[PDB]
């Protein structure tokens, strides 16, 4: 197989700066017709990958000139001069000079100014009690950087089990993440306690962000 | 403006079959080659098959790992290409993209794509709960609501608000498989005055069980 190896895997970038991904194959991509068939595709969050550069360095219609391609030997490179919010995504590089194969990928990640998280809490909805479990959600919205720790305190004594956290992707218009902390206790459980409290602790602060409710 | 759309995915047992339909519109469907590429969360992006023009003697080419299991056909009259899939192994899982092989020797236009899950587990439609304030003081952008899609299978499920006429402020975390059940969240923020005097609804669709959903968060 024609093995392609992209580097790096994750690459942070400040707006306006330059950005470079390297794609190198396990072998030459020189077609007999003297044409190297190396291409770069951009697949943004939840979308269909798109063609950006074809035949080593040719731009596809509609694709800005900020995107430049080049190659030499078995080493090819894509450059995103003047980065933008919309430019976030996994950049692909594929060869079709033989049995078509693709490259691992690279997650271009916009790196912006820190931002504090806005925290909201939600008590379970009666519509869920009959399931035998009650979920309490803590939602941190519009924060940056990606990192952050959340904590659940039930009637005071912190709780660690039953916690499941998942993050969104990088918003393409403010480049800020959001995430949700889901605490799922059993029906009888969630009912033997009256004060539910999550406490977020992001970099844009030291005193944690306390937000809670009482049944 | 060119456009392409796949279809026909869902859960399959180790061992069965399935077929996928691709409709292309915007270009002379007959003057091009068509491809099928799948994307597995392991083998990453992987090419499967390619079909060619009439004069091309409608020739096929199957990725060595799919020879005699899959079959690609086409019909210029209705402008469509098909991917017969038989003997689906867990490996065959992943999303499937229908693309066009432009003059440029590269797959230029891609479809939205379509999931395909090969497993012995059985479908289970999502369960949606209302995420509403929880009775508090206004101190967090001006009101946030949500739908807690839980215990469903397989992926994915697509949330949308007010039928898709609400895109700004939308926020959807990712799937988190646990207990064999995917679960995500989707919340949207709105001006505390445009609620609850206004109608807010999420549209949780779960393609595997073909079950769109229409719930509406209201002040409890």
């Amino acid at each position: 197989d024609v093995v392609l190896t992209q580097t790096p895997l994750s690459l942070p970038v400040r707006l306006g700066d330059q950005a470079s991904i390297s794609c190198r194959s396990s072998q030459s991509l020189l077609h007999s017709d003297g044409n190297t068939y190396l291409h770069w595709y951009l697949q943004k969050p939840g979308q269909s990958p798109k063609l950006l550069i074809y035949k080593v360095s040719n731009r596809f219609s509609g694709v800005p000139d900020r995107f430049s391609g080049s190659g030499s030997g078995t080493d090819f490179t894509l450059k995103i001069s003047r980065v933008e919010a919309e430019d976030l995504g996994v950049y692909f590089c594929s060869q079709t000079t033989h049995v078509p194969t693709f490259g691992g990928g690279t997650k271009l990640e916009i790196k912006r100014a820190d931002a504090a998280p806005t925290v909201s809490i939600f008590p379970p909805s009666s519509e869920q009690l009959t399931s035998g479990g009650a979920s309490v959600v803590c939602f941190l919205n519009n924060f940056y950087p990606k990192d952050i720790n959340v904590k659940w305190k039930i009637d005071g004594s912190e709780r660690q089990n039953g916690v499941l956290n998942s993050w969104t992707d990088q918003d393409s218009k403010d480049s800020t993440y959001s995430m949700s902390s889901t605490l799922t206790l059993t029906k009888d459980e969630y009912e033997r306690h009256n004060s539910y409290t999550c406490e977020a602790t992001h970099k844009t602060s030291t005193s944690p962000i306390v937000k809670s409710f009482n049944r | 403006e060119v456009k392409v759309e796949e279809s026909g995915g869902g859960l399959v047992q180790p061992g069965g079959s399935m077929k996928l339909s691709c409709v292309a519109s915007g270009f002379t469907f007959s003057n091009y080659w068509m491809e099928w590429v799948r994307q597995s969360p392991e083998k990453g992006l992987e090419w499967v098959a390619e079909i060619r023009l009439k004069s091309n003697n409608y020739a096929t080419h199957y990725a060595e790992s799919v020879k005699g299991r899959f079959t690609i056909s086409r019909d210029d009259s209705k402008s469509s290409v098909y991917l017969q899939m038989n003997n689906l192994r867990a490996e065959d899982t992943g999303i499937y993209y229908c693309t066009r092989g432009g003059a440029v020797g590269a797959m230029d236009y891609w479809g939205q794509g379509t999931s395909v899950t090969v497993s012995s587990a059985t479908t289970t439609a999502p369960s949606v709960y209302p995420l509403v304030p929880g009775c508090s003081d206004t101190s967090g952008s001006s009101v946030t609501l949500g739908c807690l899609v839980k215990g469903y299978f397989p992926e994915p499920v697509t949330v949308k608000w007010n039928y898709g006429a609400l895109s700004s402020g939308v926020r959807t975390v990712s799937s988190v498989l646990q207990s064999g059940f995917y679960s995500l969240s989707s919340l949207v923020t709105v001006p505390s005055s445009t609620w609850p005097s206004q109608t807010v609804i999420c549209n949780v669709a779960h393609p595997a069980s073909k079950v769109d959903l229409i719930k509406e968060p209201s002040g409890p």
